[PDB]
RNA sequence: CCUUCUCAAACAUGUUUGGUAGUGAGUGAUACUCGAGUUAACUUGAAAUUGCCUUAAA
């Protein structure tokens, strides 16, 4: 059975999400046209939130950066609109507890503005990147004697050499270097790697685990905020601590 | 802009029109300016922000001084940020506006609108008792959902955006200066999507005809440069209009980054 | 509704009706106890509420 | 049971206070009962080392938690830092399963196994509860042993870690060991030698071996996050232009030199030549 | 007597045609669901009608949702009497405006506004208003 | 049974500019520009009978 209160709440939340996406899309179209008399702001803001929490709002310098994006559960009673779902599917983030690497540019920024309330965005350190790749590294490999490929752990440097040797990628250390420095064949290595399947910070429904869930929800509500302002900065959090908890 | 003797005669005749011998005895004495424009003031997009026009003579101070003999007295509402509501009090405005006699009767934030005045009846009862509403320009963009649509059907209940922050921090000095400037020099006017603009000049009992003439001449001189206006009239409730201006030559105007981002984030 | 002995509250609806006070019979003295930080509660009342 | 009652009644603050006001069991008395002799503890810590180095390389799952994995990683790093600083490693053998180390600790030989940094798959056929019980016991035992060894060497335990160093590379270099001639030839091996380790070479293995048989290490992989170099440790089929003053060797030279004790000539180890067999020291 | 038509009132903002159909399809098959909306703006008038294949199902829906409290609204559900079909309930959308054609020439419109000005002069003369021009 | 655009840049604490599309129903008079766009103000419990992603899981 389905209750009318849940139906109405989902309708209202979906309507608000659609309105937010509409306003963001209009602002981005006017910014792209760049000849518009009427606009709110004409640049990009990054809000770094660290730890009783401190927030620093900075202008986006525009130089291409490296981000790690983790798909978290979205706002309550929201059915994901078509544009946000399309961007998430193109980023290969259709399910939660999944992370990918992203090359941050001026063209990438409006996509993050669209998909802000479903992801957490951070700057991965080298130790976190090495931990992610050497702990959870998987590829889709088609053997010579296998018709259909299956997903296996990134255990062979020979497979890396035979798949990305034309670009000049020999080993997993080379893949790490390419991802870290964002050089050539960065996209090739990034999509050679599968999206990373993390594990939940709190699992279980005993009394201790429910208390941990309550604390986690309180902390996430305190940290992450839903601006719904169509000019909001992109929130950047401590992805090192997040990956320590999730890996 | 407007001939001085012409506007003086029009004002004298219209103020004579009231004194020939409920709300019938009180509403028929409010002076209105009509501006007829060739095109829409705003354009194809609706606007809720009130334009501010500066005049030589004070307007709200005569309103406060003449509200002493009215059923609904003159009141001021102040809406500030939820994070800056704690940094001020009634004394923090009294000690700076006691010289000018400007009294802020109520200070609220968005939390009060969201919790205490959430209900429609309570919100209407709270809003309708204020004559001048001022709000911080940061929170003024969320007010169409908080104060509701009934509050925007009148110029007196429509909020006025004021600059409260100096150097990106809450400056009580800038807040007080903007409050004083709004209360003394400037008046609001709602720009509609049509071609007729109605300006509430005030009440005949508030000010003398000389002050009315000076204020309306300054308003006309300021609004001539703003747009390509077409006609100007002066009227009162239950009375016809009187022309004051006419121009002709202004009439002759009557006759993918998103996909690039998707490509950059996609592999093929 | 589950008060034993029932005489403790069997007169309450009539008293509320005679005094013109809105009342409601609810299931669970344990539920009312969670309301008032007790194990059980035979009755709860709202007198003053916020604006 | 009481926490469940508080949560069911909806007293979140009371539940938080109950969770704060709890005491957990410790295994220190059991450790002291089962190992009255520190030589007995040293003779038994080999299985503890194997289990901890296995669990420090596992990914986090529903059964195994990030806290447990991080604690195992910390204690393994502390053990490696102690061994490298006191210069006590004696034998190394790189087998297809992993790297076997033998080190002389307190007059006793300890042999343990370190797996490679690759995502091993969980079989979902083992008793993780039993293994985690063993892991808790082993963690307590090795905490006791590490405390005693650091104190007997005159060092502060637990050693502090450098946060930016751990952000660069999270290994034994993170923990700096503070206070308050070694035995030739293995400890004195690679003295006054600076090795530029290439990217494909295993940095943790090479750095641990060189630091235990003291030398300087310059990691190419450390330059991603952002002179004295005598040797460069590389493993590639074709190599680019080479520094004239720098000797270019393969990683097996280090292992063979450690296993021999004497300094094996570096001529027999070149990036474009065959390699001599890597014999087991045992 | 009673038909299979249900009148619903005091609806919240999120309750619309599709929401009502989705909710009451659990009670029974719906012949037609309509919601009163404003003609110029696409905003509901907070009441609507539904038709059930079974009048007994309509009666069950009424006795189930007669005084349901929903987001501060005490919903009201009535069974319409025998007959009394529902009619003329259009699903209006948010109307937009656009400038139409202006076929009168500049000279004709200037003459029209000058004649309006002369008419205003005549009206001021008629109403005993002593003003110039 | 969800919860509302809480601001930007230019110049020297100040001046200019952009940024705000609403619960519904009803009463009403009065003027302006082409069935359209505008125009004093009054009522009301949130009022109402028909304008053709799944560990917020069982």
């Amino acid at each position: 059975f389905v209750r009318a209160e849940s139906i109405v709440a989902k309708t209202l939340a979906t309507s608000r999400e659609k309105e937010r996406i509409k306003r963001v899309s209009i602002l981005e179209d006017k910014k792209a046209k760049n000849e518009t008399q009427h606009i709110a702001s004409g640049k990009d803001f990054i809000l770094k939130i660290t730890e009783g929490l401190i927030r620093e709002k900075t202008t986006y310098d525009g130089k291409p950066a490296l981000l790690f994006i983790v798909r978290v559960r979205g706002p309550l009673a929201v059915n994901i609109p078509n544009k946000a779902f399309k961007i998430l599917s193109l980023l290969r983030l259709v399910e939660t507890n999944t992370g990918v690497f992203v090359k941050l540019t001026k063209n990438v920024y409006p996509l993050l503005k669209v998909i802000a309330p479903y992801v957490v965005i951070g700057k991965p350190s080298l130790s976190s990147i090495r931990s992610l790749i050497q702990k959870r590294g998987r590829i889709i490999y088609k053997g010579e004697n296998e018709a259909e490929p299956h997903e296996i752990v990134l255990n062979d440097n020979n497979i890396v050499e035979e798949q990305l040797g034309d670009h000049g990628i020999i080993c997993v250390e080379d893949i790490i270097h390419e991802i870290a420095t964002m050089g050539e064949s960065f996209s090739v290595c990034n999509f050679f790697l599968q999206p990373f399947k993390l594990n939940r910070e709190v699992s279980g429904f005993g009394s201790l685990n429910r208390l941990r869930k309550i604390k986690q929800r309180e902390a996430e509500s305190r940290t992450r905020q839903f601006s719904n302002a169509a000019t909001a900065p992109v929130i950047e959090v401590d992805i090192d601590s997040l990956l320590a908890k999730l890996n | 802009a407007i001939p001085r003797e012409r506007v003086i005669k029009a004002v004298n005749e219209l103020i004579k029109f009231t004194s020939k011998p409920d709300d019938e005895e009180e509403l028929k004495k409010d002076l209105q300016l009509i501006v007829v424009n060739n095109k829409s003031f705003t354009g194809t997009s609706k606007s809720f922000k009130l334009k501010l026009l500066n005049v030589k003579h004070s307007f709200y101070k005569p309103w406060k001084e003449a509200s002493a003999t009215a059923v609904k007295d003159f009141k001021v509402l102040l809406i500030l940020k939820d994070s800056d509501i704690k940094k001020v009090s009634e004394d923090d405005l009294f000690d700076q506006l006691d010289s000018e006699g400007i009294k802020v009767d109520e200070i609220i934030c968005g939390k009060d609108l969201k919790t205490v005045y959430k209900a429609y009846e309570a919100r209407n009862a709270f809003i309708s008792q204020f004559s001048l509403i001022l709000a911080d320009d940061s929170i003024v963009t969320s007010l169409p959902k908080l104060m509701g649509g009934k509050a925007y059907n009148k110029v007196e209940t429509t909020p006025i955006s004021i600059r409260t922050h100096a150097n990106k921090e809450f400056s009580l000095t800038t807040l007080t200066n903007n409050i004083k400037k709004v209360y003394m020099n400037q008046l609001p006017v709602k720009l509609p999507r049509g071609t007729t603009l109605n300006v509430h000049l005030g009440n005949l009992e508030w000010l003398r005809p000389e002050e009315f003439v000076d204020n309306v001449e300054l308003i006309s001189e300021q609004l001539i440069k703003a747009y390509q206006i077409r006609s100007i009239f002066i009227k009162t409730n239950r009375s016809p209009v009187l022309p004051l201006y006419y121009n002709q030559d202004v009439l002759d105007e009557l006759e993918s980054t998103f996909n690039k981002g998707l490509m950059e984030i996609a592999n093929p | 509704n589950d008060v034993d002995p029932i005489e403790l509250v069997v007169f309450l609806p009539a008293l509320c009706k005679k005094m013109g006070v809105p009342y409601a019979i609810v299931k669970g003295k344990a539920r009312l106890g969670t309301l008032v930080n007790q194990k059980t509660s035979a009755v709860a009342a709202l007198t003053e509420v916020r604006a | 049971r009481k926490l469940t009652r508080a949560l069911g009644r909806g007293e979140v603050s009371s539940a938080k206070r109950l969770e704060e006001n709890r005491d957990s069991y410790t295994l220190d008395h059991i450790i002291k009962e089962r190992y009255p002799s520190f030589p007995d503890a040293i003779r038994d810590i080999d299985d503890a080392l194997n289990m901890l180095f296995l669990f420090s390389n596992l990914p986090s799952t529903n059964q195994v938690s990030s806290k447990i994995i991080n604690d195992a990683q910390k204690i393994c790093n502390q053990w490696l830092a102690y061994v490298a600083k006191e210069r006590l490693v004696r034998k190394v053998f790189v087998s297809i399963k992993g790297v076997y180390y033998q080190a002389n600790i307190k007059g006793e030989e300890v042999r343990w196994l370190v797996p490679f940094k690759f995502p091993e798959n969980i079989p979902s056929d083992v008793d993780f509860r039993i293994m985690l019980t063993f892991l808790e016991f082993y963690s307590t035992l090795l905490h006791f042993v590490l405390y005693k060894l650091y104190t007997d060497s005159g060092l502060i335990y637990p050693p502090k870690l450098d946060l930016k160093k751990d952000k660069i590379i999270s290994g034994l270099s993170s923990y700096i060991l503070e206070s308050r001639k070694y035995d030739s030839p293995v400890a004195s091996l690679f003295s006054a030698f600076v090795f530029y380790v290439s990217r494909e070479v295993p940095i943790d293995i090479l750095e641990f071996l060189i630091l235990s048989c003291g030398g300087n290490v310059i990691s190419e992989a450390a330059m991603d996050q952002i002179s004295k170099v005598t040797h460069q440790i590389v493993d590639r089929p074709v190599l680019k232009n080479k520094v004239a003053g720098r000797t270019y060797i393969q990683p097996q030279w280090i292992f063979d030199c450690i296993n021999k004790g004497e300094l094996v000539p570096a001529n027999k180890y070149l990036p474009g030549e065959a390699l001599p067999p890597h014999l087991s020291p045992w | 007597e009673y038909s299979g038509i249900i009148y619903v009132s005091r609806l919240p903002h999120g309750f619309h045609e599709k929401e009502l159909s989705k909710y009451f399809a659990q009670f029974g098959d719906l012949k037609e669901v309509r919601l009163a909306r404003n003609k110029k703006t696409g905003n509901s008038r907070h009441y609507g009608f539904l038709e059930f294949v079974n009048k007994e199902d309509a009666m069950i829906a009424q006795e189930s949702m007669n005084n349901y409290l929903l987001m501060g609204h005490l919903l009201q559900v009535r069974v319409l009497p025998k007959g009394a079909k529902i009619e003329k309930l259009y699903k209006y959308k948010k109307r937009v405006l656009v400038e139409k054609g202006i076929t009168k020439p500049v000279k004709q419109l200037k003459d029209n506004m000058k004649q309006k000005h002369e008419e205003r002069i005549k009206k001021l003369a008629k109403s005993g208003i002593e003003f110039k021009w």
